[PDB]
C-alpha cells in the first residue's frame, strides 16, 4: 500500500527501511536524454541515400 | 590514409602467408573519402578490403573491429549480385552471433540487392540464429553436421565453431544475472557442460579475458558471482569520459569541412 | 622492453630477406616473441604458414609451438614441462627466460583473481614449485593459508576547449 | 564626449518626439549608454525583492541610435510576472517624483522601464512583451530593461540587456542567439516564442567620487566567496528539470523530420519551432554552458588552495 | 572566468604582504613579535583544506556528472551538422 | 531475465537476496556505449557518402 | 586572553626577582591565557635563569616551543603542575599536531597526551571548542580529528623557516595559475575568431 517505506529482511528480523534516496531525479533525466540520442542518431544517418 | 584498391590486395597477401602484423595500422584507421582523380577503383575493392578486413580482425579475436568492417561490406551501394556479397553476409550472421544474442541491427541504407537475393541465399546461416535464439547447444551442433558442406564450400568453417563456443559463454554469462552464488554441478547440468570440473575451466579462461567478474569457491563447491568494475565516481571514469569527448570534437570537424564543401558546390 | 623492439626488427626482416620461405633462426626467434606477448593466434598461423622443410630441418621450432598448443589449453602444469624439455643456446634463450617468468606471473596474477578459495596442491602446479615451497611465499605476500584442511585463500584546458566548442 | 553627454537638451527631445522615426522600424535602436547611477541603483532595488519580482522606472532621453540613461527610480508596485501594464498602479508615484525632480534641476523625461527576473536569466517573459507592446505605442520612448541580481554575483559579469519588441505581425529577421543564463523546466517554452521577437542593445559608463569605491576596495577581501558558490547544489532542480524538458523536444524532432512538415508547393517560413535540431542544439548549449562554469568554480579552488598542501 | 582571475590576481596581492611581514620581523625594520607571528604559523598549517576519504568521492561524484551531461551536448551538436551535411548531400549527388 | 525482479539467489544456503540497483551504474554505461555506437554509424555513413560522391556501386561488367 | 596580558606585562616590567617568580606560577594557573610569548621576552624573567628559580623559565620555555610528551621526559627537573596547568598544556598538545596534520587520529593523540581513554580525550577538545582557542570537530567513524581552525603559542623561532617556505610555495604556484587562465580565455576567444571568419568567408562564393 506504500504507508511504510522499505523492505524486509528476513534472514535476520529488520526491516532496512529507505532512506537510501540521494538524488536520482538527475541520473533518470540523463537516462531518458541519453535513450532519445540513440533513436535519433539512427534516424538522421538512415536519411542518407 | 585514403582507401583504395591497394589495400585490399595487401589484405590477400597477408591471408594468404599468414603474418597479419603490417596491415593492421591500415585497418585500426577508419576515414573518409577514396583515393581518386583518373580513375583506379570500383566498389569491388571497396567491398572486398572491408571482407578481409574482417576476417582478419576475428582471428585477432577483436570482435569489436570485425562486427565494424563486415558493416562496410553490407551498407555499399550495388545493384548486382557478386561474391563477395554473399560472403561478407553470411560472416557477418556468424560474427553477431559471438558478440550478441541474435543477428545485431542493419540500417535502412542497405542495398536492395543484400534483402531481395541474398537472404533465401543465406538459409542455412538464418536457422544457425534461429537455433541460437533458443538457447540450447545440442541443438545448435546436430546443425552444423546437417549444414556442413555449406559450410566447407563457402569456407567460413572454423567461424561457425566459434559460434558454438559463444552459445556456452552466453549460457554461463545468463546466470550470473540471475544468482549471486550458484553451485558449480548446479551450472554444469543447467549449462549443459556436463561436468563441474568444466564449469570451473569455462569460468577461468573468462576471468582471464575479462568478460566476467567472478570467484570461486571450491571449499563449498560454489562459484560466487562479483560484478562491480566501475561505481561511476572514478576519477578514471572521468578522463575516459574526456577521452570520449576529444573524439567527439574531431568527428565533428570533419563533418563541418564536408558540409561547407557542398555549401561551395551550388545545390540543385 | 627490449623484447618489443626485437620483434620490430624481426617483424620487418620476415618480408625483407628471404624469397618467400626465411632461414631457420629468425622464424623461431619470431615464434618465441608471439608467446612474450601472449598473442597466440598470430603465433599459431606462423607455425601454419612454416612449411614441412623448416620441421624436419629444425626440431628447435617444433618445441616452441608445443608450449603454445598448451597455451591454447590453458593448462598450467603441463607448460612447465615443455619449457624444461627444450634449449637451443643464444639463439633462444634471452628470450625463453622472459617466456618463464611470464606465464608464472600470468598464473599467479589468474590465480588472485580467479579464486575466493583454492586448493593448495592445485596451486602447487599453477606457480609450478612443490607444496613446501609455495605455503613459504604465500604467508610473506599476505595470503591466508589454512592448514588441516590445506586450503590457500588468494586476496581548465579541457573544459575551455569543450566551452569554445558548444558556444561557436 | 564626457561632459557633452551630462547635459540633456530639452529640444532635442522636442524634434524628436514630432519626427517619430520609430512607427518606421522599431529595431531601429542598436547603442545604450546607461549612467554608473542609472545600473547601481538598479541592482539594488533589484536586490531588495530578494527572488521576488520587483519593477522600477528609468528618466532618459534618445540621441540617433543611442539610447541614455540618466537617472533611475524605484517603483513601489507588484505586477511583474502576472500583471499586465503594473506600471498604472505606479503612476501616481511616478508624477510625484518628475514634479520633484524638475525642480530640483533634472527635467529629463520617462525613457522606458525596468525590471528583474531573479533566479531565471535575462529575458522577458508573456507578461513583460504584452506590457512593452502597450508601451511603444504610448509611452514612446519607451525601452524594457532586465537584471538579474543572483546569478551575477557568481560570474562577476553585469548581465543588463536593454531591449525593444517588435509590433504584432511582424516578421522578425534572422538574429538569433543572446547570453546563456538557464530557465527553469517550465519557463523553457515561454522564451522560446519570445526570443526573436525583441533584441538586446550594447551598454556604455562613466565615473567620479561618492557610491562604486565602498564596493571596489570590499571586494579585495570578499573576493573568496564568490568562488565558493558552489552551483551544483545551490540549482541541482536546474539541471534536472531542462534536461527531463530536452528529451520531449527530441522526440519532437524524431516525430517532426521523420514524418515531415505538410506542404503542397509551399516551403517553411520563420517559426519558433522550424528546424528543430537547429533551434535543440543550442538549447543543449544554455544547459551545459551552465554546467560546466559550474565545474570551473570547482576547479579553480582544487588547484589554487588544495595544491599547496604542507612542504 | 573574469571573476575568478581577478580572484586569483587578490589572493597573489594578499600573500605578499603577509610574507614580507614574517621577513621583516626576522630581519629587522619591524620588531620581533608573538601575537601576528603564531597567527600566520596556524594560517600556514590549515592547508590542504580537506584530504579525508569521505570528500574525495563526493567531490568526484559531482565532477563525474558534469563530465557526463557535457558529452551527451557534444553529441547533440554533431547530429545537427550530421543531419544538416546528409540533408545537403542528397539532394546535389542523389535525387533525395 | 525477462522480468523486473531485481534480486540474487544465494543457492547456497537457500536465502533470495537483495540487488540494489544503481540508477547512475544503469545510466553512465548506457551513456558510454551509446557514445560509442554513435561515433560508428558517423563513420559508416562517412564512407556510405564517399562511394556515392564518386559514384560506384557493384556492377556485374 | 586580552585584557589580562596587557595587566601582566606591566606588573612583570614592574618588580625584579621572588615577584616574578611567583608570577610564572600564577601566569600558567590563570585562565583563558593559552599564549605564552610576551612574558618570556621581557629582561625582568630572564635573570632568575642560571640561577635556582632557572627551572621556572625551563618550563615556560617547554610550554613555548614545547608541549606533553616533552614534559614528561624531564618531569623531575621541573616544578610541578595543578590540573588548569595540565589541561592548557594538554589542549596546546593538540594545536601542535594541528601543524602537522589537518587530521590527527586518536592514537596519536591519545598517546601524546597520555590519557585514561577516547570519552576523556573527547570531553577536552569540546571544552577547548567552547572557549573557542581551537576550532575542530571529532569524526569517530574514522577516528579523526578535523581540525577548522587552530591558533599559535607556538614562537618556535628555529623552525619559523618552514612557515616561510611554505608561504613561498603559495606565492610562485600563484603565478603559475594566472598564466594559466589568460590562455584558456585567449584560446576561447581565438576559436571564436576563426569561427565568424569561415562563415563569412564561405558565403560570399554563393552569390558568385
Amino acid at each position: 500500500d506504500n504507508t511504510i517505506h522499505g523492505r524486509i529482511d528476513q534472514v535476520n528480523q529488520l526491516l532496512e527501511l529507505d532512506h537510501q534516496k540521494r538524488g536520482g531525479a538527475r541520473y533518470t533525466a540523463l537516462d531518458k536524454w541519453t535513450n532519445q540520442l540513440n533513436s535519433l542518431n539512427q534516424a538522421v544517418v538512415s536519411k542518407l541515400a | 590514409n585514403q582507401l583504395t584498391s591497394i589495400h585490399a590486395d595487401l589484405c590477400q597477401l597477408c591471408l594468404l602467408a599468414k603474418c597479419f602484423k603490417p596491415a593492421l595500422p591500415y585497418l585500426d584507421v577508419d576515414m573518409m573519402d577514396i583515393c581518386k582523380e583518373n580513375g583506379a577503383y570500383d566498389a569491388k575493392h571497396f567491398l572486398c578490403y572491408y571482407y578481409y578486413g574482417g576476417m582478419i580482425y576475428t582471428g585477432l579475436k577483436n570482435f569489436e573491429r570485425a562486427l565494424y568492417f563486415y558493416e562496410q561490406a553490407i551498407t555499399t551501394p550495388a545493384m548486382a549480385v557478386s561474391h563477395i556479397m554473399l560472403e561478407s553476409y553470411k560472416k557477418y550472421i556468424l560474427v553477431s552471433l559471438i558478440l550478441l544474442g541474435k543477428v545485431q541491427q542493419l540500417p535502412k541504407y542497405t542495398s536492395q540487392i543484400v534483402g531481395r537475393f541474398i537472404k533465401p541465399l543465406s538459409n542455412a546461416y538464418h536457422e544457425l540464429a534461429q537455433v541460437y535464439s533458443t538457447n540450447n547447444p545440442s541443438e545448435l551442433r546436430n546443425l552444423v553436421n546437417k549444414h556442413s558442406e555449406t559450410f566447407t564450400r563457402d569456407n567460413n568453417m572454423g567461424l561457425v565453431k566459434q559460434c558454438l563456443s559463444s552459445l556456452y559463454k552466453k549460457n554461463i554469462q545468463r546466470l550470473t544475472k540471475t544468482f549471486l552464488t550458484l553451485s558449480l554441478q548446479d551450472m554444469a547440468s543447467r549449462v549443459q557442460l556436463s561436468g563441474p570440473q568444466e564449469a570451473e575451466k569455462y569460468v577461468l579462461h573468462m576471468i582471464e579475458d575479462g568478460e566476467i567478474f567472478a570467484s570461486i569457491n571450491q571449499k563449498d563447491g560454489m562459484v560466487s558471482f562479483h560484478d562491480n568494475p566501475e561505481k561511476y565516481n572514478n576519477p578514471a571514469m572521468l578522463h575516459n569520459i574526456d577521452q570520449e569527448m576529444l573524439k567527439c570534437i574531431e568527428l565533428d570537424e570533419r563533418l563541418k569541412a564536408m558540409d561547407q564543401e557542398i555549401t561551395v558546390n551550388p545545390q540543385f | 622492453f627490449s623484447f618489443k623492439k626485437l620483434l620490430d626488427q624481426c617483424e620487418n626482416q620476415e618480408l625483407e630477406a628471404p624469397g618467400g620461405i626465411a632461414t631457420p633462426p629468425v622464424y623461431g626467434q619470431l615464434l618465441a616473441l608471439y608467446l612474450l606477448h601472449n598473442d597466440m593466434n598470430n603465433a599459431r598461423y606462423l607455425w601454419k604458414r612454416i612449411p614441412p622443410a623448416i620441421k624436419s630441418a629444425n626440431s628447435e621450432l617444433g618445441g616452441i609451438w608445443s608450449v603454445g598448443q598448451r597455451i591454447w589449453q590453458r593448462d598450467f602444469p603441463g607448460i612447465y614441462t615443455t619449457i624444461n624439455a627444450h634449449q637451443w643456446s643464444e639463439t633462444v634463450q634471452p628470450i625463453m627466460e622472459a617466456l618463464r617468468d611470464a606465464t608464472r606471473r600470468r598464473a599467479f596474477a589468474l590465480v588472485s583473481q580467479a579464486y575466493t578459495s583454492i586448493i593448495a596442491d592445485d596451486f602447487a602446479a599453477f606457480v609450478g614449485l612443490p607444496v613446501e615451497e609455495a605455503v613459504k611465499g604465500i604467508l610473506e605476500q599476505g595470503w591466508q593459508a589454512d592448514s588441516t584442511t590445506r586450503m590457500v585463500l588468494p586476496r581548465l584546458a579541457r573544459l575551455t576547449d569543450y566551452v569554445a566548442f558548444l558556444e561557436n | 564626449s564626457i561632459d557633452e553627454i551630462y547635459k540633456y537638451d530639452k529640444k532635442q527631445q522636442q524634434e524628436i518626439l514630432a519626427a517619430k522615426p520609430w512607427t518606421k522600424d522599431h529595431h531601429y535602436f542598436k547603442y545604450c549608454k546607461i549612467s554608473a547611477l542609472a545600473l547601481l541603483k538598479m541592482v539594488m532595488h533589484a536586490r531588495s525583492g530578494g527572488n521576488l519580482e520587483v519593477m522600477g522606472l528609468m528618466l532618459g532621453k534618445v540621441d540617433g541610435e543611442t539610447m541614455i540613461i540618466m537617472d533611475s527610480f524605484a517603483l513601489p508596485v507588484e505586477g511583474t510576472e502576472t500583471r499586465v501594464n503594473a506600471q498604472a498602479a505606479a503612476y501616481e508615484y511616478m508624477a510625484a517624483y518628475i514634479e520633484n525632480a524638475k525642480q530640483v534641476g533634472r527635467l529629463e523625461n520617462a525613457i522606458g522601464w525596468y525590471h528583474s527576473h531573479p533566479g531565471y536569466g535575462c529575458w522577458l517573459s508573456g507578461i513583460d512583451v504584452s506590457t512593452q507592446m502597450l508601451n511603444q505605442q504610448f509611452q514612446e520612448p519607451f525601452v524594457a530593461v532586465v537584471i538579474d541580481p543572483t546569478r551575477t554575483i557568481s560570474a562577476g559579469k553585469v548581465n543588463l540587456g536593454a531591449f525593444r519588441t517588435y509590433p504584432k505581425g511582424y516578421k522578425p529577421p534572422d538574429e538569433g542567439p543572446s547570453e546563456y543564463q538557464t530557465i527553469p523546466l517550465n519557463k523553457i517554452e515561454d522564451f522560446g516564442v519570445h526570443c526573436k521577437q525583441y533584441y538586446a542593445l550594447e551598454v556604455s559608463y562613466f565615473k567620479s567620487s561618492l557610491d562604486r569605491k565602498l564596493l571596489e576596495l570590499l571586494w579585495n577581501k570578499y573576493w573568496v566567496n564568490t568562488l565558493s558558490s558552489s552551483s551544483l547544489l545551490t540549482n541541482a532542480d536546474y539541471t534536472t528539470g531542462q534536461v527531463f524538458d530536452l528529451s520531449e523536444k527530441l522526440e519532437q524532432s524524431e516525430a517532426q523530420l521523420g514524418r515531415g512538415s505538410f506542404m503542397l508547393g509551399l516551403e517553411t517560413h520563420d517559426r519558433k519551432s522550424e528546424d528543430k535540431l537547429a533551434k535543440a542544439t543550442r538549447d543543449s548549449c544554455k544547459t551545459t554552458i551552465e554546467a560546466i562554469h559550474g565545474l570551473m568554480s570547482q576547479v579553480i579552488k582544487d588547484k589554487l588552495f588544495n595544491q599547496i598542501n604542507i612542504s | 572566468l573574469i571573476a575568478q582571475h581577478s580572484a586569483i590576481k587578490m589572493l597573489h596581492s594578499r600573500v605578499k604582504l603577509i610574507l614580507e611581514y614574517v621577513k621583516a620581523s626576522e630581519a629587522g625594520e619591524v620588531p620581533f613579535n608573538h601575537e601576528i607571528l603564531r597567527e600566520a604559523y596556524a594560517l600556514c598549517h590549515c592547508l590542504p583544506v580537506l584530504s579525508t576519504d569521505k570528500f574525495k568521492t563526493d567531490f568526484y561524484d559531482q565532477c563525474n556528472d558534469v563530465g557526463l551531461m557535457a558529452y551527451l551536448g557534444t553529441i547533440t551538436k554533431t547530429c545537427n551538422t550530421m543531419n544538416q551535411f546528409v540533408n545537403k548531400f542528397n539532394v546535389l549527388y542523389d535525387r533525395q | 531475465l525477462e522480468g523486473l525482479i531485481s534480486a540474487r539467489v544465494d543457492s547456497h544456503s537457500k536465502i533470495l537476496y537483495a540487488r540494489d540497483v544503481d540508477q547512475r551504474s544503469t545510466t553512465f554505461e548506457k551513456s558510454l556505449l551509446m557514445g560509442k555506437e554513435f561515433q560508428r554509424r558517423a563513420k559508416a555513413m562517412m564512407l556510405r557518402a564517399a562511394v556515392l560522391r564518386n559514384q560506384i556501386h557493384v556492377k556485374s561488367p | 586572553s586580552s585584557n589580562l596580558l596587557e595587566q601582566f606585562i606591566l606588573l612583570a616590567k614592574g618588580t625584579s626577582g621572588s615577584a616574578l617568580t611567583a608570577l610564572i606560577s600564577q601566569v600558567l594557573e590563570a585562565p583563558g591565557v593559552y599564549v605564552f610569548g610576551e612574558l618570556l621576552e621581557l629582561a625582568n624573567v630572564q635573570e632568575l635563569a642560571e640561577g635556582a628559580n632557572a627551572a621556572y623559565l625551563q618550563l615556560l620555555n617547554l610550554f613555548a616551543y614545547g608541549t606533553y610528551p616533552d614534559y614528561i621526559a624531564n618531569k623531575e627537573s621541573l616544578p610541578e603542575l595543578s590540573t588548569a596547568q595540565q589541561n592548557k598544556l594538554k589542549h596546546l598538545t593538540i594545536v601542535s599536531l594541528a601543524s602537522r596534520m589537518k587530521c590527527i587520529p586518536y592514537s596519536v593523540l591519545l598517546k601524546d597526551l597520555e590519557m585514561r581513554n577516547l570519552r576523556e580525550l573527547e570531553d577536552l577538545i569540546i571544552e577547548a571548542v567552547y572557549t573557542d582557542i581551537i576550532q575542530g570537530k571529532l569524526d569517530q567513524r574514522n577516528q579523526l580529528l578535523e581540525v577548522d581552525f587552530c591558533i599559535g603559542r607556538d614562537i618556535r623561532k628555529k623552525d619559523i623557516n618552514n612557515i616561510v617556505k611554505t608561504l613561498h610555495e603559495w606565492c610562485d604556484g600563484c603565478e603559475a595559475v594566472l598564466l594559466g587562465i589568460e590562455q584558456q580565455v585567449l584560446r576561447a576567444n581565438q576559436y571564436k575568431e576563426n569561427h565568424n571568419r569561415t562563415q563569412q568567408q564561405v558565403e560570399a562564393e554563393v552569390t558568385n
